[PDB]
């Protein structure tokens, strides 16, 4: 929760889990894929996150070891989200991430790509990016036209997929 | 007898300018204090509208 200052210095455990608890492969998306397919992962996976937080809730200060059956199935239901994305939308994916990567991984300067991914995730995936808490009288803000804050410059692969999805009729 | 000096000429020189020319320019001050306001005005329009939107991302993320 505090940060480490002050000469601190690493250390790591060559050890395992025990036997008690079943094994879990784990999430091997780094940060531009993760803030990718963060909505994704969210619409798919709401309530297994919501009954691990709820755990981590209910009996409180165990915490960890209580816990750790659905820390298991979050953890699979995202993997299964990153992978359904994979096989359908690798490449527009990618070109997300890819402009995620620069642009200091703000969502403000990837709209062209993001309506690329949108799409091919809604039509084949079938899962919705929504933005909750927002009441109507109130637009959403990866719609809106012409924002107040445009990035420095467009991503040139994004936007030649951006113009060929319009000639082709796609988006 | 006079012969070879300088002379003035046979209907002297033409008037130069001896009076303060510091003639009034520019606009009414209320024009500029009208386009001050109006230049102000609308930057703080530009201002306040990109900090929603910065709000609004800021949600999104
Ligand atoms: C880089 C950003 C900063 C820009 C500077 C600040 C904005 C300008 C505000 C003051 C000027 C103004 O607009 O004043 C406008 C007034 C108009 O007066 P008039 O109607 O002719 O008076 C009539 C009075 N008689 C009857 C006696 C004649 O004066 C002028 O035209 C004088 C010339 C101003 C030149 C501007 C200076 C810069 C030179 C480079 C050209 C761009
Ligand atoms: C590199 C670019 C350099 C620019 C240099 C500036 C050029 C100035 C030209 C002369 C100005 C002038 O003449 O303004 C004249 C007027 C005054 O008119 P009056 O005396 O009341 O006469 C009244 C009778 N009239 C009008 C019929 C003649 O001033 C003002 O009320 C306000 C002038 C402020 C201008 C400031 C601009 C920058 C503001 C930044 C915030
Ligand atoms: C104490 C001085 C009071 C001055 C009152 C002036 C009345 C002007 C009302 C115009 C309303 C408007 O047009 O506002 C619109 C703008 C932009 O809004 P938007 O992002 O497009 O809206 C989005 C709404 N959604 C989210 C529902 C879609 O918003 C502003 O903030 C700018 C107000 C205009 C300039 C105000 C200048 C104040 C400068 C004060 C320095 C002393």
């Amino acid at each position: 929760p505090r940060e480490a200052a002050a000469h601190w210095v690493p250390f790591e455990d060559k050890a395992n889990m025990p036997d008690n608890v079943p094994d879990v492969v784990e999430v091997g998306a780094t940060s531009a894929p993760l803030l990718s397919a963060s909505y994704f992962i969210g619409a798919k996976c709401k309530p297994y996150n919501d009954d691990f937080m709820l755990c981590r809730e209910e009996s409180q200060g165990s915490g960890a070891i209580d816990c750790l059956k659905e820390g298991r199935r979050v953890t699979r239901c995202a993997v299964s989200v990153i992978e359904d994305i994979n096989k359908s939308c690798l490449d527009e994916f990618r070109l997300h991430w890819q402009c995620l990567e620069q642009n200091n991984h703000q969502l403000s300067g990837c709209r062209k790509a993001e309506a690329l991914l949108n799409k091919c995730v809604f039509t084949k995936l079938n899962l919705e990016k929504k933005i909750p808490g927002l009441r109507p009288d109130e637009e959403p803000v990866f719609l809106k036209k012409d924002p107040w804050i445009k990035p420095a410059v467009d991503d040139f692969k994004s936007v030649r997929a951006y113009a060929e999805a319009k000639k082709n009729g796609t988006l | 007898p006079s012969v070879g000096q300088d002379l003035p000429p046979v209907g002297g020189y033409e008037p130069v300018q001896w009076r303060r020319n510091l003639p009034a320019r520019g606009f009414r001050p209320l024009v500029y204090l009208a386009a001050l306001c109006g230049i102000c005005g609308y930057g703080f329009y530009r201002a306040l509208g990109g900090i929603q939107e910065r709000r609004e991302l800021k949600r999104e993320k």
